[PDB]
Formats: C-alpha cells, structure tokens, sequence
RNA sequence: GGAGCUGUCAACCGAGCGUGGAUCCGAGGAUUUCCGAAUGGGGAAACCCAGCACGAGUGAUGUCGUGCUACCCGCAUCUGAAUAUAUAGGGUGCGGGAGGGAACGCGGGGAAGUGAAACAUCUCAGUACCCGUAGGAGGAGAAAACAAUUGUGAUUCCGCAAGUAGUGGCGAGCGAACGCGGAACAGGCUAAACCGCACGCAUGGGUAACCGGGUAGGGGUUGUGUGUGCGGGGUUGUGGGAGGAUAUGUCUCAGCGCUACCCGGCUGAGAGGCAGUCAGAAAGUGUCGUGGUUAGCGGAAGUGGCCUGGGAUGGUCUGCCGUAGACGGUGAGAGCCCGGUACGCGAAAACCCGGCACCUGCCUAGUAUCAAUUCCCGAGUAGCAGCGGGCCCGUGGAAUCCGCUGUGAAUCCGCCGGGACCACCCGGUAAGCCUAAAUACUCCUCGAUGACCGAUAGCGGAUUAGUACCGUGAGGGAAUGGU
C-alpha cells in the first residue's frame, strides 16, 4: 500500500519540441493527470538525484477522430516541463 | 390543525350532497384544540395539538 | 516470478521486491517510449509481478497463510 | 418398460397405454397389437 | 479440463507463452480511482477545498499515503439554562434508517373524454393517475358466524346459484346472498378477579395486627389500604374463571417464612419425561448424508461397391447398431463422419435441504364432588343522535359494516346479531395480538415447444439502437442483413 515517485511519472515526450529543449538541460514528462507541481518536483529529486529549479505543467484535452461506429474520444494528458537547476547533473533519459 | 399528536387521529373524506344530489368531495376535519400540557406537576409547558375526545379523557394533564 | 517462491521471503524483503520491481517497470516505460524496447511482452510480465507481491503482503494482514 | 423401451425408436412404432386408446392413433395405425395384460385390461374395462 | 493460445467489429502485424498442465469453464478470496441515497464542507453529477489522528518526505514551510468526521430516530450513561425541584438543550459510546427494482399485495387520495342519440342525478369507475408502505407472496382468519325449528362449525381461492333476487332521471344500466360441488386444512397466546415479591404515597402505635395454617410462647411498630412493575393463577359459551366447603394426593437433597411440634408452601440442585429453529421462546458450535444446486466426462454401429456430380448426405444393390431414427453441423435429404442423443458416472470448496449430538426451553402439583352469597370476563368503547361513505339497495320503512362531531352505559338475572321496531324463541360472546397450505406475479436463471414471424414482417432495435438525428427541456426517435 506504499507509495513510489515512479508512479507519477509516466513516460518522456518524444518530439522535435522537446529534443530542442534537451540543450537547455529541460526536459518533458506526460504525468499521472490529478498531480500537481509539488509531487513532481519531489519526485524528479528523487528518481533522478537532481536540483528541479521549476515545473512548468499543461493540460492538454483528446482529439476525438471519426470512425465508421461513430465519434471517439482519445485520452486526456498532462505533459510537465521541467527546468534543472543552474549547473546540475544532466538526466540521461536513455536516448 | 387536522392531525392528533397523541392517538394519530385524522380527517376523514367524503361527499357534500346537495338539494340535486350533486356530490362534491369535502373534508371532515377532527375537533383539534390546541393545550399547553405538562409532564411532572410543576415542570415546563409544551404545545401541543391535541382533539377534544382526548381532552375528555385522561390523556394530557395542564 | 511463481507465487510459491514470494511466500519464503519475510516480511521486508517482500518491500524491497517490490521496490525494485516497480524501478523495472518504470526503466521499461522509458524504452518504449523512446523506441528501443524489442520485447514488449515484458511490460505485461512486470505489471503481474508487482500485482502478486501485492496479494502476498495483503494475505499476511488479513490472517491468511501467516509466515515468514 | 422392458418392452416400452424396445420399441420407441422403431420408426413407425406407436406407443402407447390402454387408457390412452384414441381414435387418431388407432386409424394412423394399419396394425393394432394389444399385449395380453392390455387387451383384458381393456375389455375389463368396458365390460 | 487436456493442446493449443494472446476476447471481438477486423484484419495486417509485432513480440511471446504451453504436457513442469497455458488459453478456456466453475466456486471462494484480495484489489475495487471518481460520481451517484452520497453522507467532512461546497458544486454546474463525474469537480473544488479542508479539519483531526498516525506514518512517509524536506535544511524547514511546501507535498504525500492509510483511517475517521453529515443529518435524524432508538437505547445506555454524564451534565441540568432562564430557576429552586427539575426539564428543554449540550457532550460521549453503541445499534438502526435514507436509495433503487418489471409485475403482483394492502391502506389512503381520486379525474375526464365516453354512454345516456342533449344533460345535471347515474355511468365511464373506485378505472387512469397519485401518496404511504410491504413481502416472497400479501391481505383475511379461530364466530357479537350463518341458518330456521332436524342442522353447518376459522379464513382464502376456483365452479355454480345468476345476469336470478332485486336495485335504477325503474332511463342508460348496475347486480348480490342463502345454499350445494371442489382445491387446501390448524390452531395458538394474552387482559381482568385473586395470590406472592420489589419500589413510591397516605394512615396507626398497644388502636392494633402480623410473624405459612392449626397447636404453646416469643418478638413488642412494620402492619393496614392503595398506585406502578415482575412472576404465579386464568382463557370460556353446554357459560367459563377466581373465591368457598368436603374427601383425595405430593421423586430426592439443601436452603428459607421468631422458636418448638403437626402440616403445607417457596427457592436452588439432581433425576426423569417432553418439545425445538416453529404461529405456539430463541441463537450458535460440531459431525454425518444412496441427498440438491454452481464446472464436466464416458457413450453402440460403413475408409462398402457401381451411376451422376466440383462435392454424396442423392439414386441403386449390400453390411450393421438401436435403453441411441431428438436436434444441429459437415462441399446437396446422414442412426452408423462430427458435437451430441438414450442411458449411466462426477464435486476440493461454497451454498441450500434433512438426520444425530452439543446446546436452549417448558413440565413434575394438583385432581374430583358439592354449595350458589360475593368478585371478574378487554371504555370515552358499544349504543343513541347529526352529517357522509359503502353494501343489489341512488335516503328510502333501511337492518349489518366504516369515518368525523356531540351525548354516553352495563359484567351474565349481562350485552350483540337474526333487514324498521316490539315480545318470545334460537345463535354468538365485540371493544388485545399472532397464524402455514390452497391463490396472484416474472425485471431475471436454466430446459423444452409452436398448422408463430423470416428483413416494409417479428420487439423501436438481426446492422454504431434507445445509437445517429430532432427538441432549451420533459420527451420524440429512425434507416441499413445474404460473394
Ligand atoms: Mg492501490
Ligand atoms: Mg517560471
Ligand atoms: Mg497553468
Ligand atoms: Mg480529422
Ligand atoms: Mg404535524
Ligand atoms: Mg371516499
Ligand atoms: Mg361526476
Ligand atoms: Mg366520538
Ligand atoms: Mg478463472
Ligand atoms: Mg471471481
Ligand atoms: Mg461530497
Ligand atoms: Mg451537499
Ligand atoms: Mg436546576
Ligand atoms: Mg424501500
Ligand atoms: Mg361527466
Ligand atoms: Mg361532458
Ligand atoms: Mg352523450
Ligand atoms: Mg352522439
Ligand atoms: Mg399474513
Ligand atoms: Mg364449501
Ligand atoms: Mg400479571
Ligand atoms: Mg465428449
Ligand atoms: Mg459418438
Ligand atoms: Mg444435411
Ligand atoms: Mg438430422
Ligand atoms: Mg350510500
Ligand atoms: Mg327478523
Ligand atoms: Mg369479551
Ligand atoms: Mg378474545
Ligand atoms: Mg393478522
Ligand atoms: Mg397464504
Ligand atoms: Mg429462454
Ligand atoms: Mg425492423
Ligand atoms: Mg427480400
Ligand atoms: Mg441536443
Ligand atoms: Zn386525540
């Protein structure tokens, strides 16, 4: 019944928005949707042994897409930037 | 009002028969008086509404 | 993992199975994302270990099948 | 029922008892064939 | 259970698992975000913000995870405002309620269109609708019963009696009961007189009682009357019961009613008999079933020849089974190719039903005859009257039954009914409660059936179906199957 700072964090977004933010050591996270800036700052801090200096966070609603058994819906996610500190150890996200 | 707060006594519903025989619905509503009634001798008053037919009995005292 | 060799573990290693199995899960979330992940059918696999450590713990709490 | 069940899945077999007797069976029927404990229990019966 | 599998529109793939028993089928358990009676406070349902307690995290605020906190009713305790007794209200801890469901039930409210060839009485109809509230059914029910000179003996339900008797602007229409034939059967507890014990109120001090009765004394005030409770006693219609009187009668031991004795009663244990999940009191723990339900498995007999054909299940000669010729599938009409059918086998665990114990409770003192003086037999009720409802009966000569208002009895030499009412005779004992079976219904679960439908038919819905679409909203609501 314990808890765990890897389960906020889901995955990284991978696009050619957030590989340009790589070089200012900025990197961009799709969290759990009900978290707020707080539990992902502790977390970062704690996954990755690193100093966060700010969590910029967007809602972002589904695209709904038509279908020949009507109108569907897609997820709803959270993306959350996050700023390392001045001078800090880079997060090797695994490529 | 139209109900007893002690036996649960209420109106009855019937007719209103007229001279033609026409009948329309009226209400025979009970005899409810209201009393200020005590429990021990001496103690505080409450209001309730009571009818007649438990006035003339023995169920509240004042 | 079979659930007949989580019920020798005592009551604290069982937290730390569980630790370092949802640290498995969250590196295999990153290679999937990134595209490096061939065997996708260990997602599933991670995702049934930490749900049976979870019912270990819970049974030993409840009075079910006691023990170190 | 040593006898009634030897006979159900005879096509062209119909079955049945002696209080059941009934004019749609019997002019169905080119052959009637009575068990001897069923054709006294039939005239016994009737008189 | 036994070799394949990773559900489906719906494929194309990707990566894996399985004889060390997977996928799949059943039973029990864990997890079960958020909304919703929604219940920590709020809100535009699926969102927003907290308090308190214990943990996690930080240099510390931030942050996190698990619990608990609405309102009302009931019981048990603590406190007792104005204000003195006290109550209203407050604190604390236990239990319970709220909402939903297709029909069926009971109590209550209650239309209109229509019919009357108009319409108001009447009808439609106590129907639609509405409110309260259930249960697996409910309501009813153990004679204030009918009947008519012999009798039947709780209730409910079906068929008759009967579209009869009657009742109706005697118009349109409405419509019993007695009794006979059946389905199913069952009867039980309390209130009162009186007797013990406990608490409160009033009266009395040798006036007097009482100390189980009689027999001697002793004690020297705990009696006497009454109120509220808990046991005993009591349950009836041929009237019964309490209270008398006379004989008759008590399973053991201990304790108890000032002492002794004769006798008797009360309490506790033991012994013996009975009853039990029930209407007649109620929970639970074990153990055992030829038992039942929720998965299943076994199961007889043709690779038969030739003709036709893409294909044999067809035709035509032959070989067998049948407790299996139900149905369906398979490249066209299959008992013998398959899934199965007839007929038998199968249940760790859970649940239901029943048996035996364990356990729980009741009974072990009255019975019989005589006497007929007293006491009791369910109260603001019955009855009477005023106004209404419903009974075949529409206020009529109007009984029986029910509502509100007013007046207001009696306890058996009583009171009520037998269609105004009175006398006589017959019948029954109201104003307390509980009661199985026969009867009503199917949202839902299995198993069969059809001189039922076969895509404009059958449900609106074989297809994104209460979907698209239309409407602010309540609501309205489709079309589309075949290589
Ligand atoms: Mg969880
Ligand atoms: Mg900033
Ligand atoms: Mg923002
Ligand atoms: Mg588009
Ligand atoms: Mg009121
Ligand atoms: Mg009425
Ligand atoms: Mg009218
Ligand atoms: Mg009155
Ligand atoms: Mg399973
Ligand atoms: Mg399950
Ligand atoms: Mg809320
Ligand atoms: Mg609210
Ligand atoms: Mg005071
Ligand atoms: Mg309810
Ligand atoms: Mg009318
Ligand atoms: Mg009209
Ligand atoms: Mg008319
Ligand atoms: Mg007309
Ligand atoms: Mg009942
Ligand atoms: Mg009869
Ligand atoms: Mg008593
Ligand atoms: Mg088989
Ligand atoms: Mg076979
Ligand atoms: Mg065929
Ligand atoms: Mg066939
Ligand atoms: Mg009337
Ligand atoms: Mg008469
Ligand atoms: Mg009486
Ligand atoms: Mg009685
Ligand atoms: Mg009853
Ligand atoms: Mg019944
Ligand atoms: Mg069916
Ligand atoms: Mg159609
Ligand atoms: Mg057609
Ligand atoms: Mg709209
Ligand atoms: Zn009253």
């Amino acid at each position: 019944t314990l808890a765990d700072p890897r389960d906020i964090i889901l995955a990284p977004v991978i696009s050619e928005k957030s590989y340009g933010l790589l070089d200012d050591n900025v990197y961009t996270f799709l969290v759990r949707p009900d978290s707020n800036k707080t539990q992902i700052k502790i977390a970062v801090e704690k996954i990755f042994a690193v100093k966060v200096a700010s969590v910029n966070t967007a809602n972002r609603q589904g695209k709904r897409k038509r279908t020949r058994t009507g109108y569907g819906k897609r997820k709803s996610t959270k993306r959350a930037i996050v700023t390392l500190a001045p001078g800090s150890r880079p997060i090797d996200l695994f490529g | 009002a139209a109900v007893c707060d002690i036996c649960g006594k209420g109106p009855g519903f019937g007719k209103s028969v007229s001279h033609s025989h026409r009948r329309t619905s009226r209400r025979w509503d009970p005899n409810i008086q209201t009393v200020h009634a005590v429990t021990r001798p001496g103690g505080n008053k409450k209001r309730l509404n009571v009818c007649t037919s438990c006035i003339k009995a023995g169920k509240i005292t004042r | 993992v079979s659930p007949g060799e989580l019920r020798e573990l005592t009551d604290e290693e069982l937290a730390e199975r569980l630790r370092e199995s949802k640290e498995e899960l969250f590196n295999l979330r990153f290679q999937m994302a990134t595209g490096q992940l061939n065997n996708n059918r260990r997602l599933r696999t991670v995702r049934q270990e930490i749900a049976r450590i979870y019912t270990v713990l819970r049974e030993r709490e409840l009075g079910l099948a006691t023990g170190p | 029922e040593a006898g009634a069940k030897s006979v159900r899945n005879l096509p062209g077999v119909h079955i049945l008892a002696p209080d059941q007797l009934n004019t749609y069976d019997v002019l169905r029927a080119d052959d009637v064939v009575f068990s001897v404990e069923a054709l006294n229990a039939y005239i016994a019966a009737n008189t």
